[PDB]
RNA sequence: GUGGGAGAGGGUGGUGGAAUUCCCGGAGUAGCGGUGAAAUGCGCAGAUACCGGGAGGAACGCCGAUGGCGAAGGCAGCCACCUGGUCCACCCGUGACGCUGAGGCGCGAAAGCGUGGGGAGCAAACCGGAUUAGAUACCCGGGUAGUCCACGCCCUAAACGAUGCGCGCUAGGUCUCUGGGUCUCCUGGGGGCCGAAGCUAACGCGUUAAGCGCGCCGCCUGGGGAGUACGGCCGCAAGGC
RNA sequence: UUUUCU
């Protein structure tokens, strides 16, 4: 397998119920696709550089998983399905390239 | 891709003796491996012509190695093929 | 004369590969969502090539503008 | 008639005319003018003067609506662009800000022969 | 072989934003557009300019280089997967296993062809306006094939470095891309420039040779007739050899 | 704008 970084941005107008709901479908999603969460970050609402789905804000996530490469694509096929999930970018982990360090 | 595992598995698998990394048998084994992964990858992707040139070179290099092998030890030859699956 | 102060100097160490460090990335854009040339970034062939890629990702994650309106004038 | 007080001043400058559309804080056009709206008919239309007049005019009609403050949005390069701007700066309107917002493709449609060849 | 590295190399899927066009809604009104001037054209069934929403096609701005990758054709939004080549380090393994290559096989820009699909923008032909002594043109308004996708053909080119491939040998200087080291220098791979010797009709070339040498392939033998005629092979055709 | 021949 390999180390991936799953970024997800969803509807910033979700109530604690709705918000915790999508995070559930996400969790099952990752699961049903052999994605083992190594660690997670949740910055929450952030100011977008430009509207995304008419909305001027976004609720960001960040699940660093470890799963089968042969399914990363399929994993996102699913994640993008959620109507509130308006952005899914799965990136291969990469050693940070310092600079002016 | 061929992982370090899968690879060295083959290396030892064909090595002439402890520590044999590049003998005709090993080399031919490794090439055969790649040729198969690649030949496979091209069953799908009939249009990846660039990789196909890779395959063409790989096959050639194998042909040469064997040609030499048979020339030298015709027995090790018959052995290698059979063991592998070449000439087919 | 592209000699004010390369965005590099005016900045501590950082991971050019970080597609979320907006606060830092923002620095490499102009008065528009445009990526500064090297005379500006003060980066280097290899670095700049990364910066760019990174910047694009941020762009997509609605974290960095693709373009901005020019003021003054 | 509605009385808008403050609004936007879109300047569509170009190598062929220049046209001004004053608008409300929501973008809905109040009044507009242009080289043609004024006397001018053809070539003369794109001159920087035909722009000054079109600007002041568009501005006047804007005053009558109650306009006093405006935000300028320049679009396109063309004679009469920076003129239109000065025409406005004057007038009975106050120019709050100036912004260049000309549209530029991130390379999408093939231009007609007239404009091909570059890069 | 082990351990590193850079890359618009390739194939599949997905996906992002800017712009054009069209559509719907708003607000607004008399022109817009176009040129050397104009006119055709579009607009009061309300165009242009401005805001909001939708659809669709095609191409990816900055980064971008005097840069990189590939055998060539040629390749640049972003993501994942699949996949070729290549450089460096260690000196670990095989032990001359090498070079070239008639024929064959494959690849091969654009246009072009067949089947199906798609079609925003552009636009041979074509339909108009204008310019002109004329204008089967250059300029302007429209516009079909096509440009796009898939599958199958075609195989050409200023397919150019107008420079076949491989190896060895022959001052340096300077810039640059990528790797290593005891890293203001040294060492390797690549891209440029100036130049030793030398070569060249000259222009110029000059460790990225067009220098000095060996191996193998391809090709030339005054111009026109003519890349024609004939024959053959190939192609659906155009037409190619 | 265009703008032949000798
Ligand atoms: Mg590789
Ligand atoms: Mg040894
Ligand atoms: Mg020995
Ligand atoms: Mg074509
Ligand atoms: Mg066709
Ligand atoms: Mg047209
Ligand atoms: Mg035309
Ligand atoms: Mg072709
Ligand atoms: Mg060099
Ligand atoms: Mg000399
Ligand atoms: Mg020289
Ligand atoms: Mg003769
Ligand atoms: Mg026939």
């Amino acid at each position: 397998m390999r180390r991936y970084e799953v970024n997800i941005v969803l509807n910033p107008n979700l109530d604690q119920s709705q918000l915790a709901l999508e995070k559930e479908i996400i969790q099952r999603a990752l699961e049903n696709y052999g994605a083992r969460v190594e660690k997670v970050e949740e910055l929450g609402l952030r100011r977008l550089a430009y509207p995304i789905a008419k909305d001027p804000q976004g609720y960001f996530l960040w699940y660093q998983v470890e799963m089968p490469e042969d399914r990363v694509n399929d994993l996102a096929r699913e994640l993008r399905i959620r109507d509130n999930v308006r952005r899914v970018m799965v990136v291969k982990s990469q050693e940070p390239f310092l600079a002016n360090a | 891709p061929i992982t370090k595992e899968e690879k060295q598995k083959v290396i030892q698998e064909f090595a002439r003796f402890p520590g044999d990394t590049g003998s005709t048998e090993v080399q031919v084994a490794l090439l055969t491996l790649r040729i198969n992964r690649l030949s496979e990858h091209l069953k799908v992707h009939k249009k990846d012509h660039h990789s196909h040139r890779g395959l063409l070179m790989m096959v050639g290099q194998r042909r040469r190695l064997l040609r030499y092998l048979q020339r030298e030890d015709p027995e090790r030859y018959r052995a290698l093929i059979e063991k592998l699956g070449i000439r087919g | 004369p592209s000699r004010k102060a390369k965005v590099k100097a005016t900045l501590g160490e950082f991971d050019l590969r970080d597609y979320r460090n907006v606060e830092v990335l923002k620095r490499f854009l102009s008065e528009t969502g445009k990526i500064l040339p090297r005379r500006r970034t003060g980066l280097s062939g290899k670095e700049q090539r990364i910066l760019a890629k990174t910047i694009k990702r941020a762009r997509i994650l609605g974290l960095l503008p693709f373009t901005e309106k020019l003021v003054r004038k | 008639k509605r009385q808008v007080a403050s609004g936007r001043a879109y300047i569509h400058a170009s190598y062929n005319n220049t046209i001004v559309t004053i608008t409300d804080p929501d973008g809905n056009p109040i009044t507009w003018s242009s080289g043609g709206v004024i006397g001018y008919k053809g070539s003369r239309k794109g001159t920087p003067y035909a722009a000054q007049l079109a600007a002041l005019d568009a501005a006047k009609k804007a005053m009558a609506y109650g306009m006093q403050s405006v935000d300028v949005i320049v679009r396109g390069t063309g004679a009469g662009r920076e003129q239109a701007i000065r025409a406005l700066q004057a007038s009975g309107l106050q120019v709050k800000s100036i912004v260049d917002d000309t549209p530029v493709p991130h390379n999408g449609c093939r231009p007609k022969k007239k404009f091909r060849k570059a890069s």
